[PDB]
């Protein structure tokens, strides 16, 4: 006479799967390829449009004189 | 602050905590098992965000921060597509592997948790740093903690465990700092950006791939000199292994990619047949000696071996496939060996106090849960399809056999090799007959605890099985960068 | 059936090696362009999975010992339809 | 012709796909050919990719009529497959090559 | 109807087998072997509409593998083999 | 004749309920909660993935030679 | 016996012994006629075997877009 | 490589029947071997030549013998060698 | 036995017009049999 | 050309003669009144057998090079395997013949490989800045010079080797390369 | 007769002899829950399926009853003359 309840497994599945299908349809670009509102946000907060080259660039060319400096120690004249 | 920065202080700051908590209220040792664990969740968090900001097709090292400060050893940290997957699988198996040794640590405990999370801080080091000597100093720097944590919380062989793997380390990278003090005066430095563009001469590239060679054959471990691993992975602790396996055995494989590819092209295209033939070696012996195995925690440990051996076939495979499925086939290693650990030095041994094979048989009848999970683990093993260890081993498998036929091959033989100890193991633990007549006591099934560091590693492995892009999208452009060779219409164009 | 599993994949592995994917159209659409003899590799390499999951001569053995599973399986899968795969 | 959209302009090179010409102490420069003959590259792969999807296609389309029907592309998917692969950059960067040599 | 040909076996396999002790022994027959017929009546219905009237149908998901010259999709085709067996 | 579903989950016997390790707040809501988060966060990431950007200039090359119809003609 | 107690196991005396002499084997090895002949064929021979096939067989064969009118060989 | 035509008209209708005339004549050979003889086929058992014969095909063709001895027991013994040595 | 006696094949192999070489995908393909050698 | 015999001999007595004095110091350092001919009668193997090996390593390399014609570092590798092998049959155990011959051929022939610097290095006499400054910036070379040491294949294709290969398949197989054509109208 | 076993042991197919009393309602939940999801799935691949000849207007193709791509073919044909 013992009866068995669903469990909270149940809910995870079936919510998972409702969930996914919801966070897929909000989520999309919509009738025309225009992004969304948080489309635009990361977007925006990810952008570097020339950060990392600029600092690359900076650092590999100092570490570049560095190397020429240490060269021209290393090999002075006895 | 750079993020990168971040990744490396916050388990600093749990160090901190855990060892001065004292002082602000005999406190429980639960409370220290929170900090760690806490300081891991936010570690995780931290490279979520770096990978939500993380950009898939660009050349630059992303998240560098300018230094203008120039010293003699100055810790340079960037990231990009070939280093960002062993960040994410260093911050995802940590918290797993603390939760698996949640009630298996009895003393000790604060000794234990400010182990793990230095560990945790040099392990995510060596895949940040963007200097070949930077890498020495952190693949090293991990020995100490290492043989610390195995003679604090190994098993009965821990002194010859702890021993063996500090020495069998060490004696290889002697080898491999030779090879970069070498390339140090060279090029006067070791920055990634500056040594990549250098070119050296065919003879120094031969003798820098030996010396480099040797230390990744120790670290992959190649078969027959692999005795330091057969040991340490056993006799560490369960956390211990399951970083030992994990993230540990990947530093060689991130390490050819940033040491070898680039900068040693010729040699390594002329020397190929000679790693080829040992790849193939270890993938026979180790999976025979893997049938014949009888220690649950050392048969597990001599498949890590013989998956090692596929991804390093695939990492001097010079082919796009071959090398993402090297990479591919790394993380799917990370997951399994992880989950496999758990179910024998976790699960079985905290039941049984051994790690005999004899004593096991039928566990199915009584822990139902623990089967379940156990033999989808040993489907992963196997390379199963809709496990990511399948699209590994295929693509590492395909990259080796265009490279070389007669070595993809043999190497091929592991599909027909892995699966047979895989699900003979399975066979002899789960079923095999009634539950075991050695048992007196009844066993419980898995706890909520273990239910669930099997499931969420269990949950990545078929995701990324089945979605395998949420990988490979980040790898692609990053990956070509280490292909050497050239079509005869597409280059030198005008 | 991995033995047969593991020449199946050698054979996938020419496929690739030689028409750049696997999908069925691509493969039947160049088929009759390729070279000879690696159309022999692959056909060779697809036959042994064939035999071991058809349960031909070589690799045979492994479908009457399946005869130990409940009934109702060996009439579904040893008989009528995984043994035609 | 497709309008180039603006995340494809935001990656498009502005450097030829060679290394002709380039100081390789200019960090800039030397990434910013790494990166053209990388892309191109790609591109020549893809474009196969999007033969083979076409061909794939007919295929479905004509049936048994396929052997007469998609040679065009067939001529087309196999030229891009006996020539389209990505090489990497490091080649070409370490050894330069003439025509008149 | 060519994609819940795919899906209904396994829904009902995944009741049957992770909630077993929900649905009981009757419930994981019902829902299996219902799960099975249904798939079945769409299976005779498909081999008329494929293979009677010589359409083959496409469909295509999501990507499984994506490597360079190697694209495997999540990809079904129904041709007249496909309905025959 | 069948019988009920028995059986201890977790272990926990049936007069008794689940007791807390200290760990399940940080796994569950930490670990288990920044995951699913990150997913949702990434259905909004942009694509910066090199095919994308190599399959729309291979469409625009492919529309130059006569193999794809051009939407925009000229 | 080894931290957290474990459940009772009726372990069995000589599996543990077999299980300790395992452990242990590695000291009473020597080079005998057997051992050392076992020892160069596994570690010498079959590999150096593969090494020279792979060796040999490196660059012969390419299969990517070959016709019929055209060969798999390369060199 | 049709042959279609040619085994519908150049077939000559002996070879044609031929299975049928075996099976109807086999058919009375076995069941009269049976319930009516019953002792020849204990004569042929019962010879030396007829109980290797039976032991042959009942141990089918000794393949799993070989199998077993050769193939899987050579895998396990090399294992112990490699273990050991 | 079956080598020394198994019957000629007993009748002209069937011949297309053009070969179906256009259909069986050109000269590049393999073709029907179209007055050729004789077998 | 070199005399094999007449150097091994000087090869014996050098390292002959430290042996004698090694065997020396063990009869000076002898506790029992044993005499000054425990020189040759207890301490006289150590002698003999350090002739024995500085002999051999001095004939073998001497021979090594008359019968290559070269003089390279491998001469002092097989002598040194030739003394090491001496050096083993003393104890009687062959696995030690084996493995002594090997430390000693390993090491007298890295050393010789590398040059050790136990009597001076090769001294470069030039400009350590040029040398190092040329090292550092030849990042682009001609591509013959590369073919010239990796070969053409394994995925090294340089414009024109599908004539090259072409050619070198007829000059092999004797057939000409003419691929089909998968377009049935051409 | 039936076999004994540990009523301790918790699985999640069910165990030994389990049937709920309350099977019938669970299984009304879960077929259910069978019929969205494969209702989700019959509505994507209405949509998603693509062909080359489409079927003619006498013939029994019941999936031109729920499929785009045969549905739009439909009714622009319908304008005719
Ligand atoms: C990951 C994606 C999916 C991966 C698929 C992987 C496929 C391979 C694995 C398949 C095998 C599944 C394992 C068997 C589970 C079901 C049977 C069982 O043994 O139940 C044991 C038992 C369930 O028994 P129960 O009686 O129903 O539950 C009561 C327990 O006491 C439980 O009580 P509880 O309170 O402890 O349960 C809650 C627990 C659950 O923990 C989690 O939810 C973390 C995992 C995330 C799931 C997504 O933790 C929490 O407290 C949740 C708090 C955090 C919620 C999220 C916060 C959001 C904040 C941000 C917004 O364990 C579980 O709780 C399972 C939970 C997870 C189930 C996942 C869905 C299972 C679906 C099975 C088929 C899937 C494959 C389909 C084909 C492909
Ligand atoms: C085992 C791993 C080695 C560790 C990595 C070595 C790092 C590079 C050293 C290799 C080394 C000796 C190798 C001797 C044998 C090695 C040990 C033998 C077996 C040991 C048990 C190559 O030395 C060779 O270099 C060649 C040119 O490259 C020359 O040609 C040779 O004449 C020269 O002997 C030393 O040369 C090195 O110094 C620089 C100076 O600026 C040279 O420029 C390079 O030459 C460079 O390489
Ligand atoms: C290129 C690399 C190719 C290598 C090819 C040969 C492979 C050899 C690998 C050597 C590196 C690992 C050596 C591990 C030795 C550890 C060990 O023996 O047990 C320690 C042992 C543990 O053994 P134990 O735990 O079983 O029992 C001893 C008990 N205690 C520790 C209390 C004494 O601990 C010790 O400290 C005792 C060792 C005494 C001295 C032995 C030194 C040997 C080290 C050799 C290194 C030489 C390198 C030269 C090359
Ligand atoms: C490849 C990795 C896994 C990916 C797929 C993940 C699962 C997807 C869903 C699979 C179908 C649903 C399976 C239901 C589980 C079977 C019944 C069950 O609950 O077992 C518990 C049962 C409980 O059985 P019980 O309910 O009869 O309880 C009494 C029985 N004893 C005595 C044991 C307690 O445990 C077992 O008895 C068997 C243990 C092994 C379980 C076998 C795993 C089943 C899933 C196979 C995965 C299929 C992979 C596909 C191949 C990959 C494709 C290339
Ligand atoms: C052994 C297991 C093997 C598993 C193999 C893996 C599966 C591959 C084989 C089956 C393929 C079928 C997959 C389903 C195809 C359709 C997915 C779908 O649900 O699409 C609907 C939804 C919106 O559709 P949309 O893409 O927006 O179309 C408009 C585009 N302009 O799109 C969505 O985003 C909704 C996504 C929700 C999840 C999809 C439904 C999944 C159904 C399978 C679940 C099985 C597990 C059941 C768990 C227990 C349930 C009781
Ligand atoms: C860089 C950051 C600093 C490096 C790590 C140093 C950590 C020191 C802070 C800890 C201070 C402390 O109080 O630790 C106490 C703990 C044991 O003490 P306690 O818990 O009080 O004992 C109770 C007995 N019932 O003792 C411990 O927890 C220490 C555990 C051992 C330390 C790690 C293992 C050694 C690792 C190698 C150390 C040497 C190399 C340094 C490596 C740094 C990284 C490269
Ligand atoms: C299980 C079925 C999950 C539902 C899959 C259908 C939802 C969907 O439409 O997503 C498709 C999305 C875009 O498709 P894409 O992979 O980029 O390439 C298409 C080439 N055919 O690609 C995706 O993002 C699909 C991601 C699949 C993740 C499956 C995880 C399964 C967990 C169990
Ligand atoms: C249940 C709850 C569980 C935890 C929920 C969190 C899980 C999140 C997983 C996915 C994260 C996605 C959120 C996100 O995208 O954050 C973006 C954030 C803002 O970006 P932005 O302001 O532009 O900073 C640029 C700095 N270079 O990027 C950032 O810069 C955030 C900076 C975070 C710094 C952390 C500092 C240490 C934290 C301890
Ligand atoms: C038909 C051609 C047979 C040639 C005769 C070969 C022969 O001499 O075999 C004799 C053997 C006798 O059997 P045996 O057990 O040795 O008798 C014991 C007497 N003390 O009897 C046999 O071995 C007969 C072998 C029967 C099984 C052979 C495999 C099937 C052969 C198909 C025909
Ligand atoms: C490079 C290093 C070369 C090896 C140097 C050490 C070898 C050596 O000196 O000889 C020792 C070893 C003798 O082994 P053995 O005496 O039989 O062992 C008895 C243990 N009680 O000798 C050996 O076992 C080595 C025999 C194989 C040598 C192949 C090279
Ligand atoms: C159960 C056993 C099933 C075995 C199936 C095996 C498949 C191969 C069997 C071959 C049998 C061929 C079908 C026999 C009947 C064919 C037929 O013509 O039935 C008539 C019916 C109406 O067709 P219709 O074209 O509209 O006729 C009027 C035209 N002015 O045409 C039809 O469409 C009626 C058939 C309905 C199909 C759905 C049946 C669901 C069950």
């Amino acid at each position: 006479n013992v009866e068995e309840p669903l469990g909270a497994a149940f809910y995870i599945a079936v919510g998972g799967i409702a969930s996914s299908f919801v966070i897929y349809n909000i989520s999309r670009p919509g009738p025309n390829g225009e992004p969304s509102s948080l489309h635009k946000w990361f977007s925006k907060i990810s952008d570097y449009k020339d950060e990392w080259e600029t600092r690359n660039t900076l650092m590999a060319a100092a570490l570049e004189q560095a190397a020429h400096d240490k060269h021209l120690l290393l090999t002075a004249e006895r | 602050m750079s993020l990168l920065y971040v990744l490396l202080i916050i388990p600093i700051i749990g160090i901190f905590l855990i060892s001065t908590i004292d002082s602000f209220y005999f406190f429980n040792v639960s409370y220290y098992k929170k900090i760690a664990l806490i300081t891991t969740i936010l570690n995780l968090i931290v490279s979520l965000i770096i990978y939500i900001l993380f950009d898939f097709s660009n050349n630059q090292f992303q998240f560098i921060q300018e230094n203008l400060d120039l010293s003699f050893y100055d810790i340079y940290l960037g990231v990009d597509g070939v280093s960002i997957y062993f960040v994410l699988l260093t911050t995802i198996i940590m918290p797993i592997a603390l939760v698996s040794n949640w009630n298996s640590i009895t003393n000790n405990i604060k000794s234990y948790l400010i182990i793990m999370l230095l560990l945790e801080t040099l392990l995510l080091a060596v895949f940040l740093v963007l200097d070949v000597l930077l890498f020495y100093i952190f693949f090293e720097s991990i020995l100490p903690p290492l043989f610390i944590l195995i003679g604090l919380f190994g098993s009965s062989n821990k002194v010859r465990a702890s021993f063996y793997i500090f020495l069998y380390t060490l004696l290889g990278s002697l080898f491999l700092l030779l090879s970069i003090l070498t390339m140090s005066s060279i090029v006067g430095t070791t920055y990634f950006d500056v040594l990549l563009k250098s070119s050296f001469e065919y003879t120094t590239q031969l003798f820098l791939f030996f010396g480099i060679f040797i230390a990744f054959a120790v670290k992959t471990p190649v078969w027959g000199l692999n005795s330091w691993l057969l040991r340490a992975h056993v006799e560490s602790p369960l956390g211990g292994s399951i970083v030992l396996a994990a993230i540990v055995l990947k530093l060689s494989l991130y390490g050819v990619f940033r040491l070898i590819l680039p900068i040693l092209p010729q040699a390594s295209l002329n020397l190929t047949y000679i790693v080829y033939a040992i790849g193939a070696i270890t993938v026979l012996y180790a999976s025979f000696s893997t049938l014949r195995t009888v220690d649950v925690k050392e048969l597990i440990a001599y498949s890590s071996v013989a998956h090692a051996a596929i991804y390093l076939m695939g990492v001097f495979s010079n082919t796009i496939q071959g090398l993402e499925g090297a990479i591919l086939l790394g993380l799917a290693h990370g997951f399994v060996s992880s989950g496999l650990f758990i179910c024998a030095g976790g699960i079985l041994y905290d039941r049984t106090g051994t790690r005999l094979i004899y004593f096991f048989r039928g566990l199915t009848q009584i822990m139902p849960l623990f089967s379940l999970f156990f033999f989808i683990l040993c489907l992963g093993n196997a390379g199963t399809p809709l496990t990511l260890n399948f699209v590994g081993e295929f693509m590492s498998l395909y990259g080796t056999l265009e490279r070389l036929p007669i070595a993809g091959m043999l190497a091929s033989t592991s599909i027909i090799f892995s699966a047979a100890y895989s699900i003979y193991m399975y066979n002899r633990i789960a079923f095999g007959g009634s539950v075991s007549l050695y048992f007196i006591d009844c066993f419980r099934d898995l706890t909520k605890r273990e239910f669930f560091i099997l499931f969420t590693l269990v949950s990545f492995t078929v995701i990324l099985g089945i979605y395998p892009s949420f990988v490979l999208d980040g790898l692609h452009y990053n990956i070509s960068s280490v292909v050497y060779g050239i079509e005869p219409n597409a280059s030198y164009l005008t | 059936n991995r033995v047969g599993d593991c020449f199946l994949t050698v054979g996938m592995f020419a496929i690739l090696w030689s028409l750049g994917n696997l999908d069925y159209a691509t493969v039947f659409s160049l088929a009759p362009y390729i070279n000879s003899n690696v159309v022999i590799i692959i056909g060779i390499c697809l036959l042994i999975g064939a035999m071991a999951k058809s349960s031909q001569v070589g690799l045979h053995v492994w479908l009457p010992m399946a005869m130990e599973g409940p009934t109702p399986v060996s009439a579904l899968i040893h008989a009528a339809t995984m043994v035609t795969a | 012709p497709t309008p180039e959209s603006e995340a494809f302009l935001a990656k498009k090179p502005q450097v030829p796909p060679t290394f002709d010409g380039v100081d390789y102490e200019d960090n800039k420069r030397l990434k910013q050919a790494q990166d053209a003959i990388i892309r191109e590259q790609w591109v020549q792969v893809m474009m196969g990719r999007l033969v083979r999807e076409e061909l794939s296609k007919c295929y479905y389309r004509e049936g048994v009529n396929h052997l007469e029907k998609c040679g065009k592309l067939r001529e087309r998917y196999l030229q891009l497959l006996a020539n389209a692969k990505v090489k990497g950059y490091l080649f070409e960067q370490q050894n330069y090559w003439s025509k008149e040599n | 109807m060519y994609l819940s040909i795919i899906i209904l076996p396994l829904l009902g396999s995944v009741v049957s087998g992770f909630f077993g002790r929900k649905v009981g022994v009757s419930g994981a027959q019902l829902i299996t072997c219902s799960s099975v017929i249904i798939t079945t009546i769409l299976s005779i219905i498909a081999f008329f509409e494929v293979g009677f009237n010589n359409i083959p149908v496409t469909i295509n998901i999501f990507r499984w593998i994506d490597s360079e010259w190697f694209i495997i999709n999540w990809g079904f085709q129904y041709d007249s083999l496909t309905v025959s067996m | 004749q069948y019988d009920p579903p028995t059986g201890w989950l977790w272990g926990v016997r049936p007069g008794e309920k689940y007791q807390n390790e200290g760990w399940e707040g940080p796994f569950f809501y930490g670990f288990w909660g920044s995951l699913i988060v990150f997913a949702i966060a990434y259905a909004y990431k942009p694509d910066t993935s090199i095919q994308t950007w190599a399959l729309e200039e291979a469409r625009r090359r492919l529309e130059a030679e006569g193999i794809l119809e051009d939407p925009n003609p000229t | 016996m080894a931290g957290l107690q474990h459940y009772k196991i009726a372990m069995d005396p000589a599996l543990v012994r077999l299980g300790s002499m395992i452990s242990n084997r590695y000291k009473y090895f020597r080079w005998t006629k057997r051992t050392a002949l076992v020892s160069f064929m596994y570690v010498v021979v079959v590999p150096s075997t593969i090494g020279y096939l792979a060796y040999k067989t490196d660059g012969l064969w390419d299969l990517r877009a070959k016709r019929r009118g055209d060969l798999i060989s390369e060199r | 490589h049709e042959i279609m035509i040619d085994t519908e008209f150049a077939v000559p209708v002996l070879f044609k029947l031929l299975p049928f005339i075996f099976t109807i004549s086999f058919s009375v050979i076995a069941l009269t071997l049976s319930e009516l003889l019953s002792e020849l086929v204990i004569y042929f058992k019962f010879s030396r030549f007829g109980y290797n014969i039976f032991g042959f095909f009942n141990q089918r063709f000794l393949i799993e013998f070989f199998y077993n001895k050769y193939i899987t027991n050579l895998i396990l013994n090399l294992g112990g060698q490699i273990t050991k040595i | 036995v079956v080598k020394l006696t198994y019957p000629d094949r007993v009748s002209y192999p069937r011949e297309f017009e053009g070969g179906l070489e256009r259909e069986l995908g050109g000269a590049g393909a393999v073709r029907a049999f179209l007055c050729l050698d004789d077998e | 050309p070199k005399d094999a015999v007449h150097l091994g001999l000087k090869g014996a007595a050098v390292v002959g003669g430290i042996g004698l004095l090694f065997a020396a110091v063990r009869t000076s350092l002898a506790r029992k009144n044993v005499g000054p001919w425990a020189i040759f009668t207890r301490n006289g193997k150590l002698a003999a057998t350090f002739a024995a090996v500085g002999g051999a390593y001095d004939f073998t390399r001497a021979a090594a090079a008359n019968l290559r014609e070269k003089e390279d570092w491998v001469n002092n590798g097989i002598g040194g395997l030739f003394a090491g092998a001496t050096m083993g049959l003393t104890t009687g155990r062959i696995p030690r013949v084996l493995g002594f011959a090997a430390l000693t051929g390993v090491v007298l022939a890295t050393a010789e490989y590398a040059g050790s610097g136990l009597r001076g290095v090769f001294k470069r006499d030039v400009d350590e800045y040029e040398r190092k400054e040329f090292l550092r910036k030849n990042r682009r070379r001609p591509i013959e010079e590369t073919l010239a040491e990796i070969g053409e294949g394994r995925g090294i294709k340089p414009p024109g080797y599908y004539e090259r290969r072409a050619q070198r398949l007829k000059e092999k197989y004797g057939v000409d390369i003419n691929p089909v054509c998968a377009d049935p109208d051409q | 007769p039936k076999i004994p076993y540990p009523k301790h042991v918790w699985s999640p197919a069910g165990g030994w002899y389990a049937q709920p009393a309350n099977w019938k309602q669970n299984t009304a939940i879960f077929g259910l829950v069978i019929f969205g999801i494969t209702a989700m799935v019959w509505k994507y691949s209405a949509e998603h399926e693509v062909r080359h000849k489409m079927p003619e207007p006498d013939r029994f193709y019941p999936s031109r009853y729920w499929v785009k791509q045969i549905k739009d073919y439909e009714r622009a044909q319908k304008e005719k003359q």
